[PDB]
């Protein structure tokens, strides 16, 4: 299922976050400075909710037992949101190796994990600052994905 | 971007040479300013209209990577700064080939580290339009001290002299080296030969054949072969052995280490590394030595006399190899009779009628057969006293050595041609040699007997005497056990004093007797020691007067203390 | 007499306090004080027998002005007054002692006391330490640097107590408010504990090879003052013991911690007993005891099969289904090589550690849970002599001495198998005359290295050979000695 | 220097021995213009004449109640408070920090939009509290909850025990969200004997959750033995969209997520905690049964 992949990706993200916290003691990795990049499309915060938690209609891996017409919007939003995430981690991964700076290595854990999720579901100095703020928002995001997927699957 | 709190700029460049100066400006978007400086992300350095545009000068940048950040405490922005040097011109180029099947490998010295990402290029050029190029990236973790180009040119064409180049590129300044010339012959090191195996020929450990497989065009080979006896390893050369060699004149029954190296040409190629060591065992060789056999003549009866046979093999020229079987065989000289037996131990006994002479032979049967049958003629234990020499003498100047010197027999010294000496264990001595040096299987502080037989075909002479190597004063003396009076003579009888208290050979006894009321010197009698005696006589003393008796045991190097006391009133 | 030593000061932010001492009777005496403001307006207060007067910023006291104070004591038909004072309320403030449990660390004649203070400003730090026998002794901590504050003390050998206090100095290097009071006293235990002899019980083991240990309950007594209570500075927090079973180390290391004074079940092996006391620093001192290994007199059967590449030893266990551990330890050697396995037979690869001639201790332990020393049972630790026993069974240096005309004495040295207990059974000595018509054999107990040969015919040449015999195979004949008389 | 409440004035005074206070002018809210009697509660007698009176405030004697009066009739009255300042650092002396150097400690039981906030006062004589969402931007999340200065169980610290005052607040949103972007910000107004205080805090409600210990603890020896619990009813619905993770501790031990673990007793009590399975939020208090 997608579920084992979800736990694997959550665990490797936790490991990468703890390594970043250890290594980047003075970098902007604490304060939080939480500025998301998903302001353009926000249906993850809008469509990824339970049907018993739905009170007003104004605002594969899918099991046949839990079939809904509005969960597809949530899965499509997660799909596109993670494609934009994947595209920018390609950029930061390429940018973290061109210079001689090699104190921090980003293993392919989230990369291969989100790649497997995508194939399963359908079908200087500024750079590490950007990487840390993206991981800070990405932790809360990936908690949201795991929450909604664990809800929809079970 | 991420620096929404303003901007920072540096002058002149993000990359800087050592010891230069930098001008840093921190600015903020319209509507205190501190600078934090780091080394390897390590904090060792620390520091509204004016804050809108702050200009500062930073110098004395240490060698490495530095983090300089402008922070208002909310951070404003920052730049990462790297300092370094241009690479040094590399020195001591050295390129290596490995055998017929091996690409070009080579090594060079990159000198000191610039703490910056650099890359190195290796260039190979040579006649008949041969060239190659490769790159290696060097950083704080990876060092390009050696590289393999991955191209294996033909070693047959050894008539081209080639050029090697190495070049260094960094962000600061390019570096190069001299275009080193090299001779194709020098680069190649042939691989050591394999299939180095042993074949046994001629049924002897002194002979063998070595076989191996190696490049057929190799013209020179060298072999090291050594046992554990000496650290020096035996050297031998060979010109066009073609994978096979024959080894003659080897010392048998010995573990050997064998190694081999190659050389393709006398003026071309190079040596080879040592091959795998062969741990070989050398087979046995049948000995040709002659072993003496010793006999004792003890007379049970005139028709069933007992004859013993003793021998000892103590050298690996007559006891070489796994000896297990001893085929003993006796012949009778006067009448045609022989006896044969198999023995595994060194002592063997047999009952034979006393009449006639004998010839006793033994074999040394090892793994591949027996040695030559060693035989000794047997005569009477003692012959006439005409051939008996003068009393033999013995001297020990050393605690573990005895020299025995014999006078020639009173008749002549020409009839006998060999002397045998025993103490039992046996040695041989020619008559020409004046004395005999024996220093083995003897322990001081024990009385010994030494015997020499002059071996003759008709009647062999015999002589013997008792002595010891080293002796000291005896620990104690014997006791006066029994006293008797008869025929106006006093007989004193004792017991055999035990061995450990004499510590050697006892020479004589001195008995002191006196009257009980005399404090003067007691009168003394001298007794020469002999094994057979156990009682001693003494003349009549003064009647009706008590007498005190005691004794001491005196050797050459000491005297036993006074033993017991006896009071007698006759 | 009367009131004296007036002192008003600030207990806490939004708090103020004042105090003084009286000289005279405590019967029917009233105490009243005043304050006046030069804007004139005056305020007053009284508390009778109680001395602690508490006042703060919302009773109308002038606090940002040079406020003046006087006091009057009234008894009977008499009143008397003390000296007038005038000062600023904010300055001269009483600070706070180190609140909470101050942390302490130990070192070789060093005691480091670190704590946290609410007011970040540095203050003068002073302490007083007391012996159980003498009174207090004062000591200044000197200047420090500050988020926390630390102090140093020389570590006295026995337990001591100490109190800490402060006073807020001015920034001009001058004392401001008076001394803050001492905090709660803290006790330092001895850095080394003088340990006495605890008593243990010794007993022979049973047929099963089992031993019972009941450690006697005793604790030392520490001389501490009246105030040294509620803390491990008075006595040790807890005693403890550690048992180490160093005989079957195939599995993970299994050392067991036990509260002192309870029933434990031990086996007939070597053991390490460690009696320890956990103070506030941790492990202070140790009582060390060693338990030598023993073997039951009941020898049970063991079977062996060595040679080739497979060495296998067989027996009949009491019950299968539980893991066992087997040890093959060379007794004579320095035990450079330790050989054991964890698996009725056991088979393993042949290695040059068990094939030589010497004593091998074969140790069989039954186990089910490698966590407790109760369930290890000494099944058997037996002696083995590997290799060829005939060569080791050959006597060396057989010496025969004539005693009488018919009796002679044969003596020889002990072989290797004499130094392995329980294997040798007898010695065969052969008396044969050289004629071959008279041959006899005698059996000698292994504990005797000497025998007296009797029944000998005189004037007959004699050859003697000796052997040593084990329970399995006969020994080899020694070198014959040829003697007569 | 502003109206806290209608007719109520608050000023700030430099609390320092060697600098003067601030000058504030007061007027009587009455169309009649004539000499007037103004009196306070700390100072007896009228200190100023005229409808407009200047007052230099330097000390709490100058704070409090100021009544406008003439003859026998009270024309008006005014309230004056103080806001103390210590050398560039705002004075915070009505409340006390928790063990984590935090003045206000809030906690939510579940994601229902409701929570509580707790704080530690030193005394209880004439205090007043106010809790509001200090909202500047319109899209900031807002609360519409009431105010209680309600007393609670007297809790202790490294010294004598003190008073806990708490409120039960609740957030309201038009439509729910899968997660929260903007944090939750609260402002507290405190007052003791005319001592004015403003306190502020900000926090997410997803980093402060402490769930409840389980309700039904069954014990089935299975030979094996299994303890059974259940997630409390006091939680968001369903239990699948938001889940829990549990500790196990016998009398430093392991974590479990399934209800029945087969541990064996060693003569000691066994207990379980309650933690969310994603965040490093606060652990609850164990409710358990021995063996
Ligand atoms: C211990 O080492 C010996 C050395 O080979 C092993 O073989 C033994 O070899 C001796 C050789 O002298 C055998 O003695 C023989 O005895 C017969 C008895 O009639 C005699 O006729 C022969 O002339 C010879 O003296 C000995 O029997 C033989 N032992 C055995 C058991 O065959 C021996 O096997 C080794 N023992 C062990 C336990 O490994
Ligand atoms: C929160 O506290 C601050 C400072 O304690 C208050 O700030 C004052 O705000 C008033 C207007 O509300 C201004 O006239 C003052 O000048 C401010 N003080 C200073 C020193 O400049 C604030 O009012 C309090 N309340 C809120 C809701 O923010
Ligand atoms: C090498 O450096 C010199 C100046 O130092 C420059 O002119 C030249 O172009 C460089 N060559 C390469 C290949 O970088
Ligand atoms: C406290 O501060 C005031 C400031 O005017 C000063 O006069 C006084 O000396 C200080 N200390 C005392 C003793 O009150
Ligand atoms: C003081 O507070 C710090 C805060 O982390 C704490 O670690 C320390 O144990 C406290 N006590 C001291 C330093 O005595």
């Amino acid at each position: 299922r997608c579920l084992s992949q979800s736990r694997n990706l959550l665990k490797t993200t936790d490991d990468m976050v703890k390594t970043a916290r250890e290594k980047l003691k003075h970098y902007s990795c604490t304060d939080i400075d939480h500025e998301d990049i998903t302001r353009d499309q926000t249906s993850t915060l809008k469509t990824c909710l339970p049907l018993e938690l739905h009170k007003n209609e104004s605002c594969s891996c899918l099991p046949p037992q839990k079939t809904s017409l509005m969960m597809t919007l949530c899965l499509g939003s997660i799909y596109e949101d993670l494609k934009m995430y994947q595209t920018e981690f390609q950029a930061i991964n390429a940018a973290l190796q061109n210079h001689n700076h090699q104190q921090i290595i980003l293993d392919k854990g989230m990369l291969v994990a989100i790649d497997e999720l995508m194939q399963s579901l359908n079908h200087p100095y500024r750079v590490k600052m950007k990487l840390c703020i993206l991981l800070h928002a990405f932790s809360t995001r990936v908690v949201t994905i795991n929450r909604v997927m664990g809800y929809l699957s079970s | 971007d991420v620096c929404k709190l303003g901007t920072v700029t540096v002058q002149p460049a993000p990359v800087i040479p050592l010891g230069s100066a930098a001008n840093i400006s921190c600015s903020l978007n319209p509507k205190e300013l501190i600078l934090l400086k780091f080394v390897n992300d390590v904090l060792v350095e620390n520091l509204d209209h004016t804050g809108h545009s702050s200009t500062f000068q930073v110098t004395n940048l240490s060698l490495g990577m530095t983090l300089f950040v402008c922070k208002l405490p909310v951070p404003v922005c920052g730049v990462e700064i790297s300092v370094g040097v241009a690479p040094e011109p590399p020195q001591n180029i050295s390129c290596v080939q490995e055998g017929e099947n091996g690409t070009v490998a080579c090594s060079w010295n990159s000198g000191k580290v610039t703490y910056l990402k650099t890359n190195y290029t290796l260039q190979l050029s040579g006649p008949n339009n041969l060239t190659c190029q490769k790159q290696c990236f060097s950083d704080n973790r990876q060092n390009c001290n050696r590289l393999d180009l991955g191209i294996n040119l033909s070693p047959d064409l050894a008539e081209s002299r080639f050029i090697v180049r190495v070049t260094a590129i960094n962000d600061l300044g390019n570096s190069s080296s001299l275009p080193h010339t090299f001779t194709f012959l020098d680069i190649v090191i042939p691989l050591p030969p394999w299939d180095i195996r042993i074949n046994f020929l001629n049924a002897s450990g002194s002979r063998g054949t070595l076989q191996w497989e190696d490049e057929g065009q190799v013209v020179l080979n060298q072999l090291r072969y050594q046992p554990l006896n000496s650290t020096s390893w035996n050297m031998v050369n060979a010109t066009n052995a073609k994978g096979k060699y024959d080894l003659r004149d080897l010392r048998p029954f010995t573990e050997y280490e064998f190694q081999i190296s190659s050389k393709l040409h006398l003026s071309g190629g190079s040596w080879s590394n040592w091959s795998e060591s062969l741990r070989t065992r050398t087979p046995e060789e049948e000995p040709v030595g002659i072993l003496d056999i010793w006999y004792m003549k003890q007379d049970i009866d005139y028709d069933r006399q007992q004859i013993s046979l003793f021998w000892k093999s103590l050298n690996p020229s007559e006891a070489r190899g796994k000896i297990l079987h001893y085929q003993v065989t006796l012949q009778e000289v006067t009448k045609k009779t022989t006896l044969q037996n198999t023995t595994r131990h060194t002592s063997w006994t047999r009952v034979i009628p006393r009449t006639g002479a004998w010839t006793a032979s033994v074999s040394a049967a090892n793994s591949k057969g027996a040695s030559a049958p060693t035989h000794i003629n047997i005569v009477d234990l003692c012959g006439t006293g005409l051939l008996a020499p003068h009393q033999v003498s013995a001297k020990s100047e050393n605690m573990d050595n005895i020299l025995v010197t014999w006078q020639p027999p009173k008749k002549a010294d020409s009839a006998v041609r060999e002397y045998i000496v025993e103490w039992p264990h046996w040695l041989r001595i020619p008559p020409d040699n004046m004395s005999a040096l024996i220093s083995e299987n003897i322990k001081p502080y024990i009385c010994y007997e030494i015997r020499v037989h002059a071996l003759s075909e008709s009647q062999g002479g015999c002589s013997s005497i008792r002595g010891d190597s080293k002796h000291k004063a005896p620990v104690s003396g014997p006791h006066i056990t029994a006293i008797t009076e008869k025929k106006e003579r006093l007989f004193i009888s004792w017991t055999h004093i035990p061995f450990p208290e004499q510590r050697g050979c006892i020479l004589h006894y001195r008995i002191y007797w006196k009257e009980r009321d005399s404090t003067a010197q007691p009168e003394l009698c001298e007794i020469q020691y002999r094994r057979s005696q156990n009682s001693h006589p003494i003349s009549s003393l003064q009647p009706r007067v008590t007498y005190v008796l005691w004794m001491t045991a005196v050797t050459a190097a000491g005297e036993s203390p006074q033993g017991n006391e006896r009071e007698f009133c006759p | 007499l009367g009131p004296r030593n007036l002192s008003c000061y600030r207990v806490s932010k939004t708090d103020y306090e004042c105090s003084w001492q009286y000289d005279g009777p405590e019967d029917n005496v009233s105490h009243v004080l005043w304050c006046c403001f030069v804007p004139e307006r005056c305020r007053y207060f009284s508390s009778g027998p109680d001395r602690t007067v508490q006042f703060w910023e919302q009773d109308g006291i002038p606090v940002l002005s040079k406020v003046n104070f006087w006091v009057e004591s009234r008894l009977g038909n008499r009143t008397m007054k003390s000296q007038k004072i005038s000062q600023y309320l904010y300055n001269w403030t009483k600070t706070t002692p180190p609140l909470g449990h101050i942390k302490v660390s130990q070192s070789h004649r060093q005691l480091r006391m670190d704590w946290n203070v609410s007011e970040e400003a540095g203050a003068e730090v002073q302490f007083r330490r007391r012996m159980p026998t003498t009174n207090w002794t004062l000591g200044d901590c000197g200047p420090q640097v500050n988020m926390s504050e630390s102090c140093l003390c020389p570590s006295e050998n026995m337990a001591q107590e100490i109190q800490i206090r402060r006073r807020r100095r001015l920034s001009s290097g001058a004392p401001g408010g008076p001394w803050s009071d001492w905090s709660m006293p803290v006790c330092v235990p001895p850095e080394v504990l003088p340990q006495a002899k605890i008593k243990f019980l010794v007993e022979p083991l049973n047929q099963g090879g089992r031993r019972r240990l009941t450690m006697q309950g005793q604790s030392p007594q520490l001389a501490v003052p009246e105030g040294c209570r509620g803390r491990p500075g008075a006595q040790v927090k807890k005693h403890l013991v550690l048992v180490r079973m160093l005989s079957c180390r195939c599995q993970a290391q299994t050392s067991k911690t036990v509260p002192l004074g309870k029933k434990l079940n031990l086996s007939g092996a070597t053991y390490d007993l460690n009696v320890l006391a956990k103070t506030r620093f941790g492990r202070s001192t140790i009582q060390k005891w060693h338990l030598p290994a023993q073997e039951l007199t009941e020898t049970r059967a063991l079977n062996v099969s060595v040679g080739g590449n497979m060495t296998s030893m067989q027996w009949a266990a009491q019950a299968p289904g539980t893991t066992y551990c087997l040890e093959w330890q060379p007794w004579f050697q320095h035990r450079n090589h330790t050989h054991c396995t964890l698996i009725v037979t056991h088979s393993w690869s042949s290695k040059p550690t068990l094939e030589q001639e010497e004593c091998y201790r074969i140790t069989v332990f039954a186990s089910k849970n490698p966590k407790n020393p109760m369930l290890w049972a000494t099944v058997l630790s037996s002696y083995y002599f590997g290799g060829n026993a005939s060569r080791a069974g050959t006597p060396r240096h057989v010496s025969v001495r004539n005693q009488t005309g018919d009796s002679v004495s044969v003596e020889w040295t002990a072989s290797q198998l004499s130094t392995c207990p329980g294997v040798l059974t007898q010695y065969v000595v052969r008396c044969e005359a050289e004629d071959g018509a008279w041959e006899s054999e005698w059996l000698v107990p292994p504990t005797k290295t000497q025998v007296t040969l009797d029944g000998l015919r005189s004037r007959v040449m004699y050859k003697v050979q000796v052997r040593a015999d084990t329970a399995r195979l006969p020994g080899a004949w020694s070198h014959p000695q040829r003697f007569s008389f | 220097m502003w109206e806290l409440e209608k007719d109520v004035y608050v000023v700030e005074v430099d609390w320092t021995p060697d600098a003067p206070g601030e000058t504030v002018n007061l007027t009587c809210d009455t169309p009649e213009e004539d000499d007037i009697t103004w009196t306070s509660d700390q100072r007896h007698g009228v200190i100023g004449s005229g409808k407009t009176l200047t007052i230099t405030v330097k000390e709490f004697l100058d704070a409090g109640q100021y009544t406008c009066h003439k003859g026998g009739e009270t024309l008006s009255h005014s309230h004056l408070l103080l806001h103390k300042k210590e050398n560039g650092i705002w004075s915070t002396e009505i409340l006390k920090n928790f063990k984590n150097k935090t003045f206000l400690k809030c906690e939510a039981p579940n994601y229902s939009g409701r929570f509580t906030c707790s704080w530690l006062v030193q005394r209880n004589m004439d205090l007043k509290f106010n809790i509001k969402s200090s909202s500047s931007s319109p899209d900031s999340r807002a609360v519409t909850c009431g105010m209680a200065s309600l007393s609670a169980e007297k809790v202790t610290l490294d010294q004598r025990d003190y008073e806990k005052y708490s409120v039960s607040c609740q957030e309201d949103v038009t439509c729910p969200t899968a997660e929260e972007t903007l944090p939750i910000e609260l402002a507290l107004e405190a007052r003791q004997q005319n001592k004015y205080e403003n306190y502020s805090t900000s926090f997410f409600i997803r980093d402060i959750i402490k769930p409840d210990p389980p309700k039904n603890l069954q014990m089935k020896p299975l030979s094996q033995v299994e303890v059974s619990w259940e997630y409390p009813d006091s939680w968001s619905t369903p239990h699948s969209y938001f889940s829990l993770k549990f500790f196990v501790r016998i009398q430093g031990a392991f974590l479990v997520e399934k209800t029945s673990t087969e541990v064996q007793c060693k003569g000691g009590n066994v207990c379980v905690q309650a933690q969310d399975r994603y965040y490093n939020s606060s652990c609850s208090k164990w409710a358990c049964v021995p063996c």
